[PDB]
């Protein structure tokens, strides 16, 4: 659910938004979207603000959500001692 | 005794929270507080969705299911003893108390190698009894929930 289905469309991009801020929302958007499916879980400048807050918060809930419900570092260090 | 449709289910239902379903209610009927009125509010809260999100329809599905599972182990188990019941067919079925059988195969031991007829049905119901008796088990109960069958003519 990550490395497909969801694409950067570069024609329907807004002039008013650089090309770095159209990657911050498409992992934003795609952060919350993987969040209920797979994870099984549920919930100017002041502009450039409000997608930066919502990246800082979103994504450090993420690995909370991946480090507690399923331990992702857990398996890092068991799959060292035993596959290495 | 209810049953579950295909022929006729949605396409987009996966058949695993179809499962789901007809046991969180067969569960009910056969059963004949809080837990009641907040789900309504959940079902009716997922009329208002304009759009049928099926990864919602589980969150609720589940955890009404998580709860009544929760309610049935607590009866199964706790109020309606199931290891006392587990330790009856363990002794009789599955031959736990084998020094029961050893004193019913010694007396009722002639009266089986002739081949079966009408009368042999309760020939051996009375010689278990005797044999209960004759290991000192004494009780009135599970005594009389035990009958041997004799399958005869066919």
């Amino acid at each position: 659910l990550w490395h497909d289905k969801y694409t950067l469309r570069k024609s329907m991009i807004p002039s008013f938004m650089t090309m770095d801020q159209s990657r911050k929302v498409l992992l934003i958007g795609k952060s919350i979207n993987f969040l209920h499916q797979v994870c099984h879980d549920q919930t100017e400048n002041a502009f450039q603000g409000k997608i930066d807050a919502a990246y800082f918060e979103t994504s450090k809930y993420l690995l909370d959500v991946l480090n507690k419900k399923y331990s992702l570092l857990d398996h890092m260090q068991a799959m060292r001692r035993y596959l290495l | 005794q209810f049953s579950l449709r295909v022929e006729i289910l949605p396409s987009y239902i996966p058949v695993r929270v179809a499962e789901k379903i007809l046991f969180v209610g067969e569960s009910v009927q056969m059963f004949e507080k809080n837990q009641e009125d907040t789900f309504a509010a959940e079902l009716h809260r997922l009329k208002q969705q304009p759009l049928f999100s099926l990864v919602d329809f589980e969150q609720v599905v589940d955890r009404i299911r998580s709860t009544v599972a929760e309610h049935l182990w607590k009866l199964m188990v706790e109020e309606s003893d199931l290891l006392g019941q587990l330790k009856i067919i363990k002794d009789f079925y599955l031959l736990g108390r084998g020094e029961l059988f050893q004193a019913f195969i010694d007396t009722a031991q002639h009266m089986l190698k002739t081949p079966p007829t009408a009368v042999t049905e309760h020939d051996v119901n009375v010689a278990f009894q005797q044999s209960a008796h004759k290991v000192l088990l004494d009780d009135d109960n599970l005594l009389p929930l035990l009958h041997l069958t004799i399958e005869y003519h066919g």
